[PDB]
């Protein structure tokens, strides 16, 4: 179990300007990673707007002690308001080291993100989607349970959670048909469908997938080596005005 | 500390984490620096787009707009004391946020900061601001509409926070005409039948008249602005209605007006229709009241002689004896019937003799009914009662000295009694 | 008991005085689509001076209906005395309000005086700051004050150490 | 001047 | 109370009587309109705009709509001004404040 914290840029900034002196402070060599995909928006095509740069690179010798291990992973745009955000994981003093040396470099400020119902939700359809070697998509399907914590007197109902086996998951895309987005037509109304709670308006606490991802609004934590690309571009979209 | 600061200011250089400077014993704590480290900035770097605190600003005010931030009034005093100089980029925290579209995001948000700002402002461009913040007087109309009443009091403010800074334009001798351009704008639309009437009486509208009208008797008393000769007044259809909405407050500034109106008058033409008219916009004002012509003149504002049968035949008027005069006086004005029993309890103060008044009206038959109900001798008409009510009303006992004054400078039939 | 009844009267009253404003505004309006030949959506020109016409005939009706049962008091019918009180509490807020207008305008004029007065305050500080400089034995002189950090530190220290009775701030 | 109050005018009679 | 009691009766009788002069007017509207060539045409001249502006408890009900309206919204917008006026009385004490520091710059 990995925690991810997450956190947004201000504007669009240069980072491999000098690895070379971003050692020194810091006494030990850190590398660099320059990498850039395709993000598919529509199957059928994808204009220049899915254009995105990513960075990546770790503070570390030891790969015994997993425990202090962390990465800084980077990923934004340069056309929209918001170019970029940043994710990184673990608890060390190498989180900040370089974090105060582009405070004082760039000018970008900080501030935490925000995660509400019309984003939470529709994070576990990017983690769920495959994409294998030959530019094929598949759906690895994960028996997702939801967490509800209402505020109210008397604490008359404090917690209560809905939850569906994901063969029935297949059961309802299936009669909606080939969708791109489950959770838009097989899942999220069904249970307006039949129960008539709205999830939406309803405060949501937690969105747990099977033993995949573990998404809650303060924090995303999953179990995999490193985060997906979907992942991030839909994060940006949110955080998006 | 504060002294050791001064010896290394020439050699001090400042990092760039610019929240941290804004964000709120042996050696003096950091609180006391801080208050002088965005002096420090300021004075560091000159005033332009380029400087980083003045970005964080812009940033900012967009995060709270958006409800991004954690509570939208956590930066919003900061955003005030930074952004009150800087002429040059106080503009861009205005024109970039006058858009209608930042309203629909958080209409409350936009109220704090439209009303701090707006003041403190200075006209910059020549061209292209006055329709654009003409559109947003006009953005809130049909919009409190859309929130669901016909003026919702965004409107008010906005329409005083705008007037302001036409106070800032008329000083100023730049742009002051761009000033009255808009000024005759806003009258225009805050007189119109769908904002306010006299049946529903949300008067903000006519209350931004006469802070338009302040403004206007302020620029005049002298011949700095002048406004153009085929318009003079604010409006031929604009400010006769305020004289036919009885506000005490919409009729003294008016006046006020009108004086300001006719001290430009006798300089241009007697000729021009425009100074005809606006000439026929002070007589039947003042015909208006206490003449006994107005059911006779062929113009009340531009109305012939009727409305005296229907209303009155559906229930009779108890009352005869020249009864459309007290329709028209001061006294016998609904409005302005009261202020001359404010002013009629002063003049008997005056006269020595106190009696109190049988109704809120003063009229013949009522002051007929109020002396069969003490009082000084020697007069017992009405019409020398209300003499001594206007000239006593021509002392400054209420702030309607200026209908008074006015109804005695024209005609100079009514001069002579003042 | 009676301000219930007061609260219902202005209720109705406000209901059945917009709908005479309405019925008034569509009643003109079946005379001046037929009245000259067909108009309906001129400038507000005329139909502003409908709206001056409209706003006569109302103050008239109240100058009409309003010389009255308060012009002959019933002395215990509440019809009159009611009128009375919103004319002292409009007349009364109104003097108060106009004051709050000038004071505002004398505030905003302060406020124009008080960002010139920044403004070349601001410019004579900024010629000042042009004027300033722009902004950026040694090892023995280090090593002589970290050790006289470290011999007042065990000073203090042993002094604590042993209860001395003139332990003072050693530089 | 005029043509901007006609405007609003108008805008006023559509809404 | 009775006495009153009576005004909003008598006055249900006048919104009664109202809303048939209300509904008969549209209902007039969709033949009137019928008898005009158009609906939308040229301004009225002043012969027959006299004629339109020479015909005209109710008038005592106005009298309240109109005098309350415009005191009850009297304390409103006021302190808005007055807001206003403090916010601006407030910024003005932090203008000194400001001001006092601009002259210990010019000391230092």
């Amino acid at each position: 179990p990995y925690t991810w914290k997450f956190l947004g840029i201000s504007k669009q900034l240069s980072l491999e300007n000098g690895i070379a002196k971003l050692n020194q402070l810091l006494n030990l060599e850190v590398d660099l990673d320059i990498q850039t995909i395709r993000v598919p928006s529509d199957p059928d095509g994808g204009t220049a707007a899915d254009e995105y740069i990513r960075y990546e690179m770790r503070l570390d010798i030891s790969n015994l002690d997993e425990g202090t291990y962390s990465k800084f992973i980077f990923l934004g745009n340069s056309k929209m308001e918001v170019p970029m955000f940043l994710c990184y994981c673990g608890t060390d003093n190498r989180n900040e080291v370089v974090l105060q040396w582009l405070k004082a470099e760039y000018g970008v400020i900080m501030w935490p993100i925000k995660f509400e119902q019309k984003t939470m939700i529709k994070l576990a359809d990017a983690s769920i989607v495959h994409v294998t070697k030959e530019n094929i998509e598949q759906i690895t399907w994960f028996s997702s349970k939801l967490y509800f914590e209402p505020e109210t007197q008397d604490k008359n109902l404090r917690q209560f959670s809905i939850e569906i086996p994901r063969e029935s998951c297949e059961g309802l895309a299936l009669g909606y048909g080939n969708t791109m987005h489950p959770y838009n037509d097989a899942i999220v109304p069904y249970i307006y469908n039949e129960t008539g709670m709205a999830v939406e308006r309803l405060p949501l606490t937690s969105v747990i997938l099977a033993g995949h991802t573990k998404i809650m609004r303060e924090s995303i934590v999953t179990s995999t080596r490193s985060l997906r690309n979907r992942v991030l571009a839909v994060v940006l979209q949110s955080i998006q005005f | 500390s504060l002294e050791q600061l001064a010896q290394n200011w020439p050699q001090l250089h400042i990092p760039n984490d610019v929240d941290y400077m804004m964000k709120p014993r042996k050696v003096m704590s950091r609180d006391s620096l801080k208050h002088l480290y965005s002096s420090i900035i300021l004075i560091k770097n000159s005033r332009d787009e380029s400087s980083s605190p003045y970005e964080w600003c812009i940033w900012q005010l967009k995060r709270c707009f958006a409800h991004q931030i954690e509570t939208p009034q956590e930066v919003i005093p900061i955003i005030i004391s930074v952004s009150s100089m800087d002429n040059k980029l106080s503009s861009r925290i205005i024109q970039t946020f006058c858009n209608l579209k930042y309203l629909k995001l958080d209409e409350l948000t936009l109220k704090k900061v439209c009303g701090g700002i707006l003041p403190l402002w200075k006209p910059e461009l020549i061209s292209g601001t006055r329709e654009f913040f003409v559109k947003f007087m006009a953005s809130i109309f049909m919009w409190s509409t859309r929130d669901g009443h016909d003026n919702n009091c965004t409107f008010s403010e906005t329409c005083f926070y705008v007037l302001q800074m036409i106070t800032n334009w008329v000083l100023d001798d730049k742009l002051i005409a761009l000033g009255l351009t808009l000024l005759h704008d806003m009258q225009s639309l805050l007189t119109l039948d769908k904002i306010f009437n006299n049946a529903t009486s949300n008067r903000f509208s006519t209350m931004a008249f006469i802070s338009s009208l302040d403004i206007l008797t302020q620029l005049s008393k002298q011949t700095k602005s002048d406004y153009a000769i085929q318009y003079l007044i604010v409006g031929p259809d604009i400010m006769n209605k305020v004289f036919s909405s009885d506000d005490p407050l919409l009729l003294s500034a008016a006046c006020r007006y009108l004086v300001a109106t006719k001290n430009k008058l006798m300089q241009y033409p007697s000729t021009n229709k425009f100074v005809r008219m606006q000439n026929q916009y002070i007589m039947d004002l003042t015909n208006y009241l206490y003449r006994n012509k107005v059911l006779s003149s062929k113009s009340l504002f531009g109305v012939s002689p009727d409305f005296f049968k229907q209303i009155l035949e559906n229930l009779y008027i108890p009352t005869a004896d020249f009864k459309n005069a007290k329709f028209f006086t001061i006294t016998g004005i609904p409005a302005l019937s009261y202020i001359c029993i404010i002013i009629l309890r002063r003049l008997e103060t005056a006269e020595n003799t106190k009696i109190k008044f049988t109704s809120g009206i003063i009229n013949e038959e009522t002051f007929n009914n109020f002396f069969r109900v003490g009082w000084i001798k020697g007069v017992n008409n009405i019409h020398d009662l209300r003499v001594k009510i206007l000239m006593h009303l021509s002392n400054t006992a209420n702030p309607y000295r200026d209908i008074a004054a006015f109804l005695f400078t024209y005609l100079k039939s009514l001069s002579k009694y003042s | 008991s009676s301000e219930k009844q007061w609260e219902r009267i202005q209720q109705l009253e406000k209901e059945h005085v917009e709908v005479y404003r309405e019925l008034l505004i569509t009643l003109d309006r079946l005379y001046l689509i037929r009245k000259h030949n067909h108009a309906v959506i001129l400038s507000h020109t005329q139909q502003r001076l409908l709206e001056i016409r409209h706003q006569l005939q109302i103050n008239l009706e109240k100058t009409a209906l309003l010389i009255r049962l308060l012009e002959k008091p019933d002395n215990t019918n509440v019809l009159f005395t009611k009128l009375q009180n919103l004319l002292e509490e409009s007349n009364s807020l109104d003097y108060e309000l106009l004051q709050s207008l000038g004071a505002q305008s004398s505030l905003h004029k302060q406020l124009i005086e008080s960002r010139a007065e920044r403004d070349e305050l601001m410019s004579k500080l900024i010629e000042l700051s042009s004027k300033f400089p722009k902004p950026t034995t040694a090892g023995k002189q280090v090593e002589v004050e970290k050790e006289n950090e470290t011999i007042q530190e065990l000073m203090i220290a042993l002094q604590i150490h042993s209860g001395y009775t003139n332990i003072s701030y050693t530089i | 001047n005029d043509i901007t109050q006609d405007f609003l005018n108008l805008i006023s009679i559509s809404s | 109370k009775d006495v009153l009691d009576v005004y909003i009766k008598n006055l249900e009788n006048q919104i009664g009587n109202k809303r048939y002069f209300l509904k008969q007017a549209q209902g007039a509207i969709d033949e009137i309109t019928k008898r005009s060539l158009d609906t939308e045409g040229k301004p009225v001249n002043s012969e027959v705009f006299t004629e339109l502006l020479r015909k005209p408890p109710i008038g005592f009900s106005l009298t309240s709509n109109f005098l309350s309206l415009r005191a009850q919204s009297s304390s409103e917008w006021l302190s808005l001004m007055n807001d206003q006026s403090v916010d601006q009385k407030a910024m003005l004490l932090l203008q000194n404040n400001i001001n006092s520091d601009l002259k210990e710059l010019l000391r230092k």
